[PDB]
């Protein structure tokens, strides 16, 4: 094992449009194109 | 304990004794050795109560849990 | 390079306030119902009632004076 170093249809990716409630944290999700 | 109940099962019936001993020693995690819970088949919302009581001593506890659950999304987390 | 744009919105949605959240929820429902968003565009005032104040009290702007108007038909 290498040693740890000290120094370093297709879906769109977006936010769900209609947030159901206030405080719902916006998570980037797999979204349908339409 | 009633999640996936095998009545004709000595092992699951022996887990009853273990949980009674843990309940004897004053353990708050006595349900812990039931097979369905340990496998993730059951949980209770009463764990959320303990999360709120713990936050009196650990003000970071609610935040940590939602970070793990993805409930709150901080950039860079 | 879309990830650069994704990060831009991600910081924007994280920095956004609760007023923007409430404002967008109303507008989201308004476009769904078909009403124009504009026109939805806060109450930084304190009001009270003075019953029969003395005749020396000063009249401030935006004051509303309760009146008993006599009967017009009499």
């Amino acid at each position: 094992i290498a040693p740890v170093l000290e120094l370093a249809v297709e879906y769109v990716k977006g936010y769900p449009p209609n947030s159901p409630y206030i405080g719902s944290s916006p998570t980037l999700c797999h979204l349908l194109p339409v | 304990r009633f999640m996936q109940f095998r009545a004709k099962d000595s092992y699951s019936l022996a887990l009853s004794k273990l949980e009674k001993r843990e309940r004897e020693n004053g353990s708050n995690l006595a349900f812990m050795f039931r097979l369905p819970f340990a496998a993730g088949r059951v949980f209770s919302i009463s764990m959320l109560d303990t999360l709120l009581y713990q936050s009196f001593v650990k003000d970071y506890m609610i935040t940590i849990t939602r970070l793990l659950l993805g409930l709150d999304t901080t950039p860079g987390s | 390079a879309a990830a650069e744009w994704i990060s831009q919105q991600r910081l924007s949605l994280y920095r956004r306030s609760e007023r923007q959240e409430l404002s967008e929820l109303v507008k989201n429902r308004m476009k769904h119902l078909g009403l124009p968003t504009t026109g939805y565009d806060h109450q930084n005032t304190l009001s009270y009632v003075l019953i029969n104040p003395p005749p020396d009290t000063r009249l401030e702007p935006s004051d509303i004076v309760y009146l008993i108007r006599s009967d017009p038909l009499a």
